RNA sequence: GGAGCUUGACUGCGAGACUUACAAGUCAAGCAGGGACGAAAGUCGGGAUUAGUGAUCCGGCACCCCCGAGUGGAAGGGGUG
RNA sequence: UCGGUACGGUUUGUGUAGGAUAGGUGGGAGACUGUGAAACCUCGACGCCAGUUGGGGCGGAGUCGUUGUUGAAAUACCACUCUGAUCGUAUUGGGCAUCUAACCUCGAACCCUGAAUCGGGUUUAGGGACAGUGCCUGGCGGGUAGUUUAACUGGGGCGGU
RNA sequence: UACUAAAAACACAGGUCCGUGCGAAGUCGCAAGACGAUGUAUACGGACUGACGCCUGCCCGGUGCUGGAAGGUUAAGAGG
RNA sequence: CCGUACCCGUGUGUGGGCGCCCGUGACGAAUCAGCGGUACUAACCACCCAAAACCGGAUCGAUCACUCCCCUUCGGGGGUG
RNA sequence: GCGGAGUGAUCUACCCAUGGCCAGGGUGAAGCGCGGGUAAGACCGCGUGGAGGCCCGAACCCACUUAGGUUGAAGACUGAGGGGAUGAGCUGUGGGUAGGGGUGAAAGGCCAAUCAAACUCCGUGAUAGCUGGUUCUCCCCGAAAUGCAUUUAGGUGCAGC
RNA sequence: UAGACGGUGAGAGCCCGGUACGCGAAAACCCGGCACCUGCCUAGUAUCAAUUCCCGAGUAGCAGCGGGCCCGUGGAAUCCGCUGUGAAUCCGCCGGGACCACCCGGUAAGCCUAAAUACUCCUCGAUGACCGAUAGCGGAUUAGUACCGUGAGGGAAUGGU
RNA sequence: GGAGCUGUCAACCGAGCGUGGAUCCGAGGAUUUCCGAAUGGGGAAACCCAGCACGAGUGAUGUCGUGCUACCCGCAUCUGAAUAUAUAGGGUGCGGGAGGGAACGCGGGGAAGUGAAACAUCUCAGUACCCGUAGGAGGAGAAAACAAUUGUGAUUCCGCAAGUAGUGGCGAGCGAACGCGGAACAGGCUAAACCGCACGCAUGGGUAACCGGGUAGGGGUUGUGUGUGCGGGGUUGUGGG
């Protein structure tokens, strides 16, 4: 998705698409967002995060 | 990075040897199994 | 028009004036280096003259103890062409 | 599997020098007697009964430098051979896969919702390492956006400059 | 076409063509989510044409759009 | 407001009917011996679904050595096999 | 005119939900029965029927010609003749879609009396080489409308005066 | 200590309110004053080879794309974002404008931290070479009023016996 | 405080009070309808309609007076489904926030007209505007700082450095810091190490090599690690623990 990551506290990040001409405007850059699914610990119902790939390497790992 | 099994798996192998895991293949495939951990101080308790 | 031998189709310059809105343009005696041609005098800093070219910024290719962001270097810059 | 690259090995071309035709070779002028047996049909990456290098085995005691009449040829001891076929310890781009465990399901049933065709969880079936999405990216794009599209002039335009 | 144009324009029923196999394609939002449709190729979307009658000739070069692996070119990545 | 109504609810009294309640009636449930419908299923099969290595039967081009003859412009074209 | 944020579907365009309305005549479709015709059924004649984006024509809806209006009675109207009038009709209520957007049987029409991008507040006192305006007195001096260049020729820079 | 200012029938230190200066308070808020309550330390501080561990992680670094810096990606460090890949713990990393060696400064990936700084809805005190009813607030006068617009919004005029 | 007063346009009629201290002035309290975040539910804001619990009222409902009843997050507590674990949720009880105010602050998004005599880079401008969020101020702040050899030693703010170096379709323009002078001057707590208790998995099913530390016994004893919870310890660059 395009979203925010849960934990992380990331969001997107703003700037510009500057073209050969330097015709800058406005595309955002995103966190790298998967709905991973987390149990709180084996035996959970494993709800669902919107977490980025930095908080699913090391950060909160679940799944 | 080297783990500490709990079952043999023809990738992972005995419970102890030398782990090759595939980034990824664990937190998605071991961990929900109860066969193996991400080492935080599981060198020494694996002993 | 022809015949000989050559590279001045030079390096550093330049009094002076032509003209010029400015930019640009043009001539330039003569000064030195080191050359050509000539026995020498001298002439030669392209073609009988006037067109054949474009400013600036910016990159490029070489030479130079010019600088070198702690210092030695260096990249990068700088002058000259 | 194509095929790889580091490699732990059996270790590669009837062009001249011919018992002998081994990228270079070489701490040495056998790894002492201390090798995969010149006995048979010998028929293989060469296949050319010739092979220094040779496939299934040899009068269970001898292809020898120094019986080289050749580059010193006795180099399965130094080059642990270029190591062609690769023999398997790894890596590991692609080619194709099968699988499920991530992930996707307006496919199914149940649960607090019975106050519900939204939600969420669970089992379930299906896909399934695909799509999607993120960061990088080639293309394409009047679909939208900002803009350009000169002057002269005997009005402007056309022509020309 | 309020407020100078009522028309030969627009629409139409009819005809093709293109797309869509179904959380459709198309569209609105960035998305979810909607409409399409509680429809399902005899349906829906788009383009042209325009009841009906006779018909709709020639051209695949240009450009689309459609399907095609000898390839060459090929940018971030791999690479050294 | 007059006359006459209708509707929703509330309080007090009266009639009988019902029924809880001791009092009769409608039935109806228990573990145990027998046995059944065969519903259901540790094997397998009747029928038929479907697909496997592996032997394969027609498809062919824009595929590689064949060259069996064609013009060539150093390059291609027919057709089994 | 350009941008940011809002405000507007009480007019108008379309749509959604629920209601309302259309005098009066006329034409006579499908169908049904009858006399049938016809081996049969097609067809005719009858009766009944009551159909239509049917006809004429009031209400209602529009607005075709025309005269009048034109500092109107009226910022779009009036008089007479007009088209539609069971329909792709009119109309009521309530609601929905919003500005590069809506809606549009399409005219670039309508979106609150000026829509090839509404209106309002803000950037903002936008900006214009263009136009207009610039207010009291006298004394002295006193031009130019040429040159060159120019996205320049109604501007300007330099010179000239 | 009072000749500020304003009023009174004119231009008032001496008529009035006041001023100069002095008093001024329950309660409130607040300045602050002492005692109570709570908050520590029952030496390892020193010197010691340095036997060992630690000094803030998907973070720093590196590559990709951007932002930002005088620095317009240029050759650019320092810093910040998103995506990959991805570290050490002092004999580590970081900076000193690419980078490298030596030399210096500091130890990021925890957080906290008064002052000087700006600010004015508000009350008090004051002043003006500020305006004096077309001015100055849009608003002296029932003012964001009447009126205008559907709405967002716009928005006056009006003082003197 | 002391003689009037009954706010005013706007001055008219009333009818009253006040020297027992009125109007009037300051501080504190009570009352404080309805709407408004508005919050019981609804709503054309200022109104419609309720639940429970007290407490009135009628013969009896209807009626009336008072209080709570919104939502969300956090916490305490019972709870705990599909399914057992157990969470998701689900009651309960306290605590909180919400919305506004002229500006000033920090974080994020971020134009355009304009200028560039056109224009696209660039400007305009981090501007207007938009969102988030608090404060009496904010932010930043305590060196992974500058400096270049004599170094200074948190941040912030004012004057210069300076229109300077630079940077710019090197156009229009943009433009620091080094460094000095000043206002003021404040430094601290943590995590990491280890030592200590606790739960839960591993360990022992004990012989464990460890019981405040030294030898000899000594119960044979939980010695020994882990996932965290808490208590000390520690806080630094002359490197520090």
């Amino acid at each position: 998705m395009a979203a925010v990551c849960d934990i992380c506290g990331k969001g997107p990040g703003f700037g510009k698409s500057v073209s050969h001409s330097h015709r800058r405007t406005s595309r955002r850059w995103d966190p790298n967002i998967q709905t991973v699914h987390a149990v709180t610990r084996p035996g959970g119902n494993k709800k669902r995060l919107n977490v980025c790939t930095s908080c699913i390497k090391a950060g909160k790992i679940t799944r | 990075m080297k783990l500490i099994l709990t079952a043999d798996v023809d990738h992972l192998g005995s419970i102890g040897d030398t782990v090759e895991v595939k980034d990824g293949y664990g937190r998605n495939f071991l961990l929900p199994r109860g066969l193996a951990i991400v080492a935080s101080r599981g060198a020494q308790k694996q002993a």
